[PDB]
Order: C-alpha cells, then structure tokens, then sequence
C-alpha cells in the first residue's frame, strides 16, 4: 500500500525531530537508505530544496515541480529514495514553519505520485524486494 | 542520465 509507504516515512521524518504525527523489511529500509542518502548526497538535497520558499499557495507547485524534474528522463531506486526524502523534508520544514496542515496535502501529493507515475517501474523491476536486497 | 551522485549506484 502506497499511502502506507508515504505516511510511514513521514512520521518517522517527524519522530525524528520530536515531532508526533515482509512489509516491516521495506518500510526500515528504506528508511536507513533515506538516512544514508540525507548523509551522502547533501548537495543534491541541498539544489532540491535551494527555491522552495515553502508557503501554503506555493506547496503544491513546488513539490510538482522538483519531482517532475527529478524523475523527468527515467526512475530508478536513487530517485525513489530521493522523492521519498525530499518529501520528508518538505513536510519537516512545513512543522518548522507552522504549516503542518501541510504535511497530509504532501502525504497525499507523494501517494498520487507512487500510484500514477511509480507504480508501473516498481512492479517492472523487481518490487520492493528488488529494493530491500540491493540497498538492505 | 547521471544527474544525482544517487544516479551512480544505478
Ligand atoms: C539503483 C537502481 O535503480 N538499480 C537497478 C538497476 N538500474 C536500473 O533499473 C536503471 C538504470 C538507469 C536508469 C536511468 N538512466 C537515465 C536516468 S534513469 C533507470 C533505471
């Protein structure tokens, strides 16, 4: 369940800054890669998040906005990480900023985007198992 | 296209 996958993530993106808001094998996965990755790849996150002025009115578009230029020539399971990452940290700055009635608007952003435009290459490509033995 | 360090692995 995509919406699952989502609102996992973000509440642990939360609990980790002491904000409250098998399948157990992908769920901790994912979650140390996207630590790992917040790590690794600070530049790349840095770029992503570097024109965001978060607003309720301007959410949307930028989250639209990064992802499509994230997945824009192919996906693959560093993009995924990726996606699921920048969302967490968009929700985190939403708390941050006092706009935490964004973060179910992004939870269900990110869950469109798993069913409409993610859901074919992970199925294609081995599922989630695929992801758990390469990055687990 | 390699445009992410996370695009290297891939
Ligand atoms: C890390 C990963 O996804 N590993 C699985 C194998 N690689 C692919 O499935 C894959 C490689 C490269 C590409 C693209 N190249 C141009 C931008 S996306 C997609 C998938």
């Amino acid at each position: 369940d995509n919406r699952e996958i989502v609102m996992k993530y973000i509440s642990y993106k939360l609990s980790q800054r002491g904000y409250e808001w098998e399948s157990e094998v992908v769920h901790q996965t994912l979650r140390q890669a996207g630590d790992d990755f917040s790590l690794r790849y600070r530049r790349d996150f840095a770029e992503m998040s570097s024109q965001l002025h978060l607003t309720p009115g301007t959410a949307y578009a930028s989250f639209a906005t990064v992802v499509e230029e994230l997945f824009r020539d192919g996906v693959n399971w560093g993009r995924i990480v990726a996606f699921f990452e920048f969302g967490g940290v968009m929700c985190v700055e939403s708390v941050n900023r006092e706009m935490s009635v964004l973060v179910d608007n992004i939870a269900a952003w990110m869950a469109t985007y798993l069913n409409d435009h993610l859901h074919t290459w992970i199925q294609d490509n081995g599922g989630w198992d695929a992801f758990v033995e390469l990055y687990g | 296209p390699i445009r992410y360090e996370w695009d290297e692995f891939c």
